[PDB]
DNA sequence: AGGGCTGATCGTGCAAAAGTCGTGCCAGCCGTCT
DNA sequence: AGACGGCTGGCACGACTTTTGCAATCGCAGCCCT
């Protein structure tokens, strides 16, 4: 539902699901090029609250 | 519907939140461990009954090392709610709850 | 005392610097956000307007008309078929014989895609699946009745002298058609009267997307461009960042963690150049300019970016990609800083600079053009010779201004 | 009728025009919608026969 | 494709009686979803693609 | 491409600019009912490429090729009326001012 | 018991070849006037 | 009625640009190869 024609600005949890995707993402970086173990130290934790 | 994997755990938020937490009764864990646990604090043993630790305590970081120095792997602790991960997938009701 | 090039004399960016330069000569806004993408690391580096209006756009619409028009199974199907591969104009994008094929049916024949194809054009818009051209044109003149006056020749000039009229070839249609001269030019312009590309008249709505990467607004008349500030990308330094990637404690993390912030202060150093390149170099741009446009586009000549970057005075006339990959927006509308720059096009009459000025002193001279033709190289060459720029015929640009030669311009009037 | 129905609506204005007096209930979109909220949320959705 | 079942295929429904609500398995959150979601983009500004 | 108001809407028919003005404006004291156009702009739309079929079209209609895409204002629906009066603003640096 | 060799770390220029633009301007052609 | 005109652009050559295409030596000393 874009407002002005230009951007979409979507709103909620699909842009909750944006800061989710990070975290989605986040995964993916946790799952190569991180470390896990020492990662999700403070990761897995915003991670359940997100 | 799109999927997402999820490496970083994510037990239902619906699941437990509630007052009549069944998983903190599976788990038999208190209520505030439970929070310190989901907040990845809790480091609680997170198996075993051979290990001094027991299966369901809260273990002390260095209490679990000390564990896991003098029974090899037999000590495991998570802080984080993979440690209730396993308390459920290790919560047995197989024939144990005509015992209960 | 004096000099000499040999001496014992006392620098060149590499591999690192390199590739944080190229973030600035990539976009920021999306090229070098896939790099930014791809860093997954350094992590101390951070009423309701709802509405769901579904338009038709006339496809349900088609769709209504063969369900509420009385037809069969696989007469609906062909018409169905015939309905899906239709182009934006309202020609049919591909032929019969495609429809037979994809219908995959010994049954299915050209006679029955002939008979769908004509009752999907006994629809409206006049013309639907026209597949050939003017097939909306000669659907029009069969629905227009025979007392309209010059329909025959009409019909005539649509059906075979496609060619005639789409050469303009007036009097190759008279000689051709045998049509009463000057009396065929109302036969034409009744087959003109018969909504080509009626189809692409349903078509009327497109998003609006502009992005002003440096928005000089003249709402006020002038403006700073603000170098679209907000939009600027900007990563973002915590302390309890810092702290969990201590968190990350792991040694071959926490090295990687190190250099990730060595390569982001470079990579800042990247867009920081960016940007403060695009903004001095154009301030100076703008400087030819008072109150948003003074002018309009005759402001400024061919622009030496060399001559920018130097102003810049530290990569001086080293120059890069950070202003391109970046355009500023004026009340005008946006314009990129590759726009900026200039090339020359006035060539005697103190000209040497500047194609957009003799390109506005040509587009004064084609608001009174010829009017058998654009303005001819003569009249072009020689509205910009009054300009002083002698852009000669050799910008006389014509062609490149979607204009033909000066014969094919002459059409009936 | 008076609801969401969109291939319920079309059938229904095609029987309007033959005169068939005929709609088909099917199953409502959002029904499956809230099922997909179901599976949105962490828990599947899954109806049995 | 026939182009005449494959058009029928599409409109069909089941009497779905006794509708159940149970729990959930992650192979079963495989099988539902189409596909795994990784990066935050939504819509772009440069061609309004997916 | 900008929308502007020139009252030049291709594929239209000619009754609606019965009313209009160069500019696209309606001359004050006029009738209005139903949807007629009340601010015609036209915004330009994407450019096509040499493109056989359009630019035959180009050559025998031409001055269109759909390059401008109806933006033209419009009276309401169910509401109809006699203009009174008028008013226009035009950012600082604009000069149209046709009518 | 003696050698080697190793790489932790070492970022805002500018130039190379190459093109591309400026600018004109020669060959052809058809509208014309012959 | 065949040659002018001016259009055209192709044909050609210099002048501004301009992306790219180049990452290392230090630092001991210890560990590994001899």
């Amino acid at each position: 539902v874009p407002l002005d024609g230009g951007r979409f600005a979507t709103s909620d949890l699909n842009d909750l699901y944006r800061r989710v995707i990070n975290r989605n993402n986040r995964l993916k970086r946790l799952l190569d090029l991180a470390a896990p173990d020492i990662i999700v130290r403070n990761e897995k934790r915003m991670l359940q609250e997100a | 519907m799109g999927h997402i994997e999820l490496a970083s755990p994510t037990a239902h938020i619906w699941f437990l939140k509630s007052l009549p937490s069944r998983i903190g009764l599976l788990l038999d864990m208190p209520l505030r461990d439970i929070e310190r646990v989901l907040y990845f604090e809790s480091y609680v043993v997170i198996e075993g009954g051979m290990t001094n630790l027991e299966r369901q305590q809260i273990l002390t970081e260095e209490q679990y090392l000390d564990a896991l120095e003098e029974f090899g792997d037999e000590f495991d602790a998570k802080m984080g709610a993979e440690a209730i991960q396993a308390l459920l997938k290790s919560m047995d009701l197989e024939q144990e709850c005509e015992q209960l | 005392m004096k000099q000499g090039l040999q001496l014992r004399l006392s620098l060149a960016m590499t591999p690192q610097l390199q590739q944080a330069i190229r973030l600035l000569q990539l976009s920021t806004l999306e090229l070098q956000q896939e790099l930014q993408q791809a860093l997954e690391s350094n992590p101390l580096l951070e009423l309701p307007v709802y509405q769901g209006e579904t338009t038709q756009t006339l496809q349900d619409y088609l769709m209504w008309q063969v369900e509420l028009t009385p037809f069969t199974d696989t007469d609906r199907a062909i018409a169905t078929s015939i309905v899906d591969a239709v182009d934006d104009t309202g020609y049919l994008t591909i032929q019969i014989e495609d429809i037979v094929d994809s219908i995959g049916d010994d049954e299915i024949g050209l006679e029955e895609v002939e008979a769908v194809l004509k009752r999907i054009q006994r629809f409206d818009p006049v013309g639907v699946a026209a597949k050939d051209l003017r097939d909306c044109l000669l659907i029009q003149l069969s629905q227009f009745a025979k007392e309209t006056p010059w329909l025959e020749e009409a019909r005539l000039i649509i059906s075979d002298h496609l060619d005639l009229l789409a050469n303009h070839d007036f009097r190759t249609l008279m000689r051709v058609t045998r049509l009463k001269e000057e009396v065929l030019k109302e036969a034409v312009n009744l087959i003109q009267s018969l909504d080509p590309r009626p189809g692409q008249s349903i078509q009327t709505s497109e998003p609006e997307y502009v992005i002003p990467d440096v928005l000089v607004r003249k709402v006020s008349g002038r403006w700073t461009v603000e170098l679209n500030a907000d939009s600027i990308p900007r990563l973002k330094i915590n302390q309890q960042y810092a702290a969990m990637g201590n968190s990350a404690r792991n040694d071959a993390d926490g090295q990687f963690i190190r250099s990730n912030l060595q390569e982001a202060r470079w990579l800042i150093k990247s867009l920081e150049s960016r940007n403060d390149t695009l903004l001095r170099v154009s301030r100076c741009i703008v400087e030819q300019q008072q109150a948003f446009f003074e002018q309009g586009e005759e402001y400024m000549k061919p622009m030496v970016l060399a001559d920018i970057a130097q102003a810049v005075e530290m990569h001086e006339s080293t120059i890069s990609r950070v202003t391109t990959q970046k355009y500023l927006h004026s009340p005008r509308g946006i314009f990129e800083l590759k726009y900026f720059f200039s090339s020359h096009v006035n060539t005697e009459g103190g000209g040497e600079a500047s194609s957009t000025a003799i390109r506005a002193l040509v587009k004064k001279l084609i608001a009174a053009e010829n009017p058998a033709k654009p303005l001819s190289d003569s009249k072009l060459t020689s509205m910009l010779s009054e300009q002083g720029i002698m852009v000669a015929r050799r910008t006389v640009y014509r062609e490149s201004l979607s204009i033909p030669p000066s014969n094919q311009r002459k059409q009936l009037v | 009728v008076k609801s969401d129905d969109v291939n319920g609506r079309t059938k229904m204005y095609k029987n309007i025009v033959d005169g068939n007096h005929q709609m088909e209930p099917g199953m409502p979109e959002s029904f499956n919608v809230l099922l997909k909220e179901i599976r949105s949320l962490g828990i599947n959705i899954e109806l049995e026969d | 494709k026939d182009l005449l079942k494959f058009l029928k295929a599409q409109t069909k429904t089941e009497e779905f009686d006794a509708i159940k609500i149970a729990l959930a398995s992650p192979d079963m959150i495989r099988s539902w979803s189409f596909g795994e979601v990784k990066k935050p983009e939504t819509i772009n500004y440069r061609t309004f693609k997916p | 491409g900008p929308e502007e108001i020139t009252a030049d809407i291709p594929n239209v028919g000619e009754a609606a600019l019965s009313k209009l003005d160069e500019s696209g404006i309606v001359y004050i004291g006029a009738e209005v009912t139903g949807g007629d156009i009340l601010v015609g702009k036209v915004t330009p739309k994407g450019e096509t490429q040499l493109t056989p079929e359009e630019k035959l079209l180009r050559a025998i209609f031409g001055e269109k090729a759909s390059d401008v895409k109806d933006s033209s204002l419009r009276v309401p629906n169910g509401v109809s009326g006699t203009v009174i009066d008028v008013q226009v603003f035009t950012r600082d640096g604009v000069e149209k001012d046709k009518r």
